[PDB]
């Protein structure tokens, strides 16, 4: 019997790479969807430009936003996910007796990344401070999918090794 | 060692099969995605290097 | 402009593949796929002999 | 279409003294124009991002 | 592990190989009209900006 | 005369790319492209060993 | 593990390299701009020039 | 002698493709620069003593 149980600590260690597996493939989608808005900002931050082209670069800035918002709402494998931040946790099978094989949640919604719904510049200097808001914003979001990824490998030789 | 239920020896060249299987699996990832770090899977601070230097 | 040719060649070097030792290793482990193969076909038989006793 | 743009079927101008208000009135209408553009085009961007991510 | 209804690693490399192809015809779309922003898909305040300049 | 031909020239340097890096850019995808559908052919054919088996 | 650890010395390395790379492409602009400043303190060093062009 | 882990031939014309191809980038930046002290990093002494009778 202790042998025959472990078919399920199998199937929970893989269904774990699974979704973070789609939480890496939503996170490639907000990593480049941050390093867009960090391009908006830093051109809007340049004084030479007019009304209309700080406007244009304003509008494609929350549309991005937007756009971020619902690739972190849609990262989820089954009804569950370590994207969007509705659980702290998940905690996958990995022994005979059911000791979990924890995987911290890394939330990558904006609020978790530190921005609002609502952030956005409205003029050079607001656009100037939102370049290091949008760099801080990055490094946050590529430490969490990098946290995501060496949880990721610990499942497959925790696989290996069951 | 006398058995028909089971054989160690065939689980044995299954689990050296396996690894060879993800071993070539891996290598062939390598040769299509152009990268030797495709993603955080393969390692998470190589990769965020890359990343945010790109 | 020279700027960011050198970051390119940066995270190119950071990430780029070995891709001349990438052939090497792919044309070494399609051979050992196929030898791991059929030691596990081999490694099958092995109890069968059993069967020739009675 | 014209009504959305500010513009309207009638639109036209008698003489150079409406004219030259008509110049600003279709600067504007250019203007509104081009920025619906793009954001038609940023949508089809975003269409095509998550039909990868699906 | 050792599927025969599925293969995960060709979806992976189908995956690449997309996204090898969708560079390539941006690179051939970038190639043959002259310009890396031809239209409000490519970056649409860039394109409003362009368009509005010429 | 001069300013218009300084906004062509400032919308050229806004939209217009430079070609001579695609120039190489092109043919370094051809043969990624190449690769990738090398490293798909091969991928395609991990499954089928177990046939051997039987 | 003595021949693995080796990678990232040579990722080290590299890494040197880019950054040496980067100091020279700086280093170039440093002496181009030092020979044009040492053009204008010896044109400003004629005792013939008006204030103007001082 | 005989190994599918290992053939040592494969990395020793690997090395002697990768001292030809460094040979070459050097020939090729001799050739479009049309120096044969283009840079410091290609000869320092050589290179400060021509920047400063230039």
């Amino acid at each position: 019997a202790t042998a025959s149980s472990l078919n399920s600590v199998k199937d929970s260690l893989q269904r774990g790479q699974s979704t973070i597996d789609v939480a890496l493939a939503a996170g490639d989608t907000i990593t480049d969807l941050l390093t867009k808005m960090k391009e908006k900002a830093l051109a809007a931050s340049d004084t030479s430009l007019n009304t209309a082209s700080f406007n244009a670069l304003k509008a494609d800035f929350e549309s991005l936003r937007d756009q971020l918002q619902k690739a972190a709402t849609n990262a989820k494998f089954n009804g569950v996910s370590l994207a969007d931040g509705s659980t702290t946790k998940l905690s996958f099978l990995a022994n005979e007796d059911g000791s979990n094989f924890t995987v911290t949640a890394q939330t990558l919604s904006l609020t978790g990344i530190g921005l609002t719904a609502t952030s956005t510049f409205t003029d050079a200097a607001t656009a100037k401070t939102m370049i290091a808001t949008i760099t801080t914003s990055l490094q946050t979001a590529t430490n969490k999918l990098s946290s995501l990824g060496t949880s990721s490998v610990g499942l497959d030789t925790h696989l290996t090794f069951v | 060692l006398n058995s028909i239920n089971t054989n160690p020896g065939a689980l044995l060249a299954l689990q050296n099969l396996n690894s060879t299987n993800t071993e070539l699996a891996a290598t062939q990832g390598r040769i299509n995605t152009g990268k030797k770090v495709a993603n955080a899977k393969d390692n998470g601070a190589i990769w965020s290097m890359a990343k945010m230097q790109s | 402009g020279k700027l960011q040719d050198s970051l390119d060649a940066g995270v190119g070097n950071l990430v780029d593949a070995d891709l001349a030792k990438e052939s090497a290793k792919l044309q070494s482990l399609q051979t050992k796929q196929q030898l791991g193969v059929q030691a596990l076909s081999i490694a099958n038989q092995t109890p069968q002999t059993i069967l020739s006793l009675f």
